[PDB]
DNA sequence: CTCATCCAATCCTTTATGGAATCCA
DNA sequence: GATTCCATAAAGGATTGGATGAGTG
């Protein structure tokens, strides 16, 4: 029910059995979580905010 | 499985690239945002893949530049290759 | 010099390309690919370049006939359907 | 109503090295 | 010669959330 352009049809083809091949080692991403690194969080959450919420710059306000 | 940070390119620089084509004041969702990375990553196999396909049939095993390029001009990505050697060309020397 | 220094418009970004260690690891993350020369992530970081700015502009066209101002992941779904050159892209996109 | 923009400081990644082994025109 | 690994080092920029106005549904 999908058509495609001659250049790529087999190239997609020969992608597409590529592919099935990564799922069946589970090489594929499933999900993407929150935040990729927990470290980055956390200092993301001690950072110097301003009432509206961006990021202070430390050096003004002496 | 394999790690996010392994397979797509930092969503702060795809961010900035898709920014750069539209309008000053344009809005992108992080749906399209993500997505967007998924679809280079994805062209980067699906052009990778093809030009060692060939590099089977030329039984060479390392994979040029250039085989890249006409990779690209068979996939229909003719387009590229002319701006693409001129910056292939100044990283040559 | 002239009553005043004239000046430009700064709209540039300092020079960023994508990472090429990370372009790399995508490349092969494909069993049989297994040697890549020193300058194939080169050419793929201003090739992904080219593929954002035109995927991102096409895309940008759908939305612009809804009539809105912030680009979603449906307007890259008919970007794919609508133009052939990006027919690679069935699997990784709905429609 | 939801959500994308807007900041900047760390800290993981990137790049830069130096070697090791292997392969092949 | 390529290229691949494994280290060590430096350097750098991506990552990252609160508040709020833009704008979707």
């Amino acid at each position: 029910p999908i058509f495609v352009n001659a250049k790529q049809y087999q190239a997609i083809l020969r992608r597409r059995e590529r592919r099935a091949k990564l799922e069946a080692q589970n090489k594929l991403i499933k999900v993407r979580k929150p935040y990729l690194h927990e470290s980055r969080h956390l200092h993301a959450l001690k950072r110097v905010r301003g009432s509206g919420g961006r990021f202070l710059n430390t050096k003004k306000h002496q | 499985s394999p790690r996010e940070q392994d397979r797509f390119l930092p969503i702060a620089n795809v961010s900035r690239i898709m920014k750069k084509a539209l309008p000053a004041n344009a809005k992108i969702s992080k749906d399209a945002k993500e997505t967007m990375q998924e679809c280079v990553s994805e062209f980067i196999s699906f052009v990778t893949g093809e030009a060692s396909d060939k590099c089977q049939k030329e039984k060479r095993k390392t994979i040029n530049g250039d085989d890249l390029l006409w990779a690209m001009t068979t996939l229909g990505f003719e387009d590229y290759v002319e701006p693409l050697k001129v910056y292939l060309q100044r990283f040559r020397e | 010099m002239t009553q005043f220094k004239e000046i430009e418009k700064t709209t540039d970004f300092k020079n960023h390309s994508l990472p090429l260690a990370r372009i790399k690891k995508i490349m092969k993350a494909d069993e049989d690919v297994r040697m890549i020369s020193a300058e194939a992530p080169v050419v793929f970081a201003r090739a992904c370049e080219m593929f954002i700015l035109e995927l991102t502009l096409r895309s940008w066209n759908h939305t612009e006939e809804n009539k809105r101002r912030t680009l979603q992941k449906n307007d890259i779904a008919a970007a794919v359907t609508r133009t052939d050159i990006f027919d690679f892209l069935v699997d990784i996109v709905p429609r």
